[PDB]
Parts: C-alpha cells; structure tokens; sequence
C-alpha cells in the first residue's frame, strides 16, 4: 500500500537493537 | 571578517552541518526506502543470493543513517551550549567539567566522524575552529587516538559484518509487509 512501509521501517531499527 | 566573534563563527558553522546532516537524512532515508522496495523484488524472483548479500547492505547503510541522527543531536546539544563552550580553552577544561552535560562526548566525537561521512564537507570546518578555541593537537588528538569516543560512534562508522541471523530476521520481516511466499533458510 503506502503507509505500510513506514512502520516497517519504524520496526526494523529496533529489530537491530 | 577578521575580528568577528567567536560565538558567532561557531553558531553559523554548526547550523549549517545540522542543516546538511538532516539533508543527508531525509535522502538516505528515503533512499534505502526504496532500497527495502527493490529487496522485496528480488524475492519473487528466486533470486535467494542476490537478496541476501543486498540485504546486507541495506543493513550498513541503515547503521548510517543512525550515525547522522546522532550527529545531528550532537550538534543540535552544542549548538545551545555555545555560551558554555566560548568558555573553555584547555582539554583538562572540556574533559573532567564538561561531561556530564554531553558536551564533551558530541564534539569529541563530531571531529571523529569527519573522514567517515563526506556528505556534509562543513564538518571539517569544526576542526578548524577548535584550534581557533583550544590547539592543534587536540583534533589530532582524537582523529588518531579516538579519545574519550562513544563506543556506538566508533562502532557505527566502520560497522562489523552484518550476523547472519539479523538478516534473516531482516528478510523475514521484508516479506511480512510487501509479499512474497517462501523465505528459505530461516
């Protein structure tokens, strides 16, 4: 979609954490 | 512009590497948005190592992009203390008086990133001006013996090889928001 991608980056930086 | 003040060059200088450094980011991040985009293509495409090795890169370049948002902060924290730091002339001054504030650890480290992000040329000129406040040897005093770096710093501008899982981890969580079918490996 669009918006979707946003919080998956959000979530990826945490991820690395 | 010969005896023009201190406060002032200083105040100028960093606002210009806040305003390259955010330039830096919304770019990259936007970029290795893109990037993230054309990950999730190689999947579809069974092309299993040409989407690992990619990822990996996805992951320094990521790292890097944390770099700058620290930087930015760093400047961002003297930028206000510039009152602060138009009184100091001494290392012995800046070390052991000026760290609990932060003070130290954002330009110490600033300096130190330098060679490592060439996007925002401007940061040099901080070098500069640090002799123009303190010496000489003070810059060379951290560009070759980091003293006193964070340890994030020093670890996010030469970041070691990506570990295999996180990738995984990483690819796993591509698919879960564009698509794809079947991550093998896992």
């Amino acid at each position: 979609d669009d918006e979707k991608e946003d919080k998956l980056a959000q979530r990826l930086r945490a991820l690395r954490g | 512009p010969s005896m023009i003040p201190f406060t002032i060059k200083l105040k100028t200088c960093l606002k210009m590497c806040i305003q390259r450094l955010r330039y830096a980011q919304e770019k990259q991040q936007a970029i290795a948005k893109q990037s993230r985009r054309q990950v999730a293509q190689l999947l579809l495409t069974n092309k299993e190592q040409k989407a690992h090795y990619r990822v990996e890169t996805l992951i320094h370049d990521d790292i890097h992009i944390e770099l700058l948002e620290i930087l930015e902060l760093y400047c961002e924290l003297l930028l206000a203390r510039v009152q602060v730091i138009n009184d100091i002339s001494t290392e012995e001054q800046l070390v052991k008086e000026h760290m609990d504030d932060g003070i130290n650890e954002a330009i110490r480290s600033l300096i130190y990133a330098i060679l490592f992000v060439d996007e925002v040329k401007e940061l040099s000129q901080l070098k500069d001006l640090m002799a123009w406040k303190i010496n000489v040897e003070f810059v060379n005093g951290v560009i070759a013996d980091h003293i006193d770096v964070p340890e994030k710093i020093i670890k996010k501008c030469s970041p070691s090889v990506p570990k295999e899982e996180l990738v995984d981890l990483y690819l796993k969580e591509i698919a879960k928001t564009y698509d794809v079918p079947y991550s093998k490996l896992e």
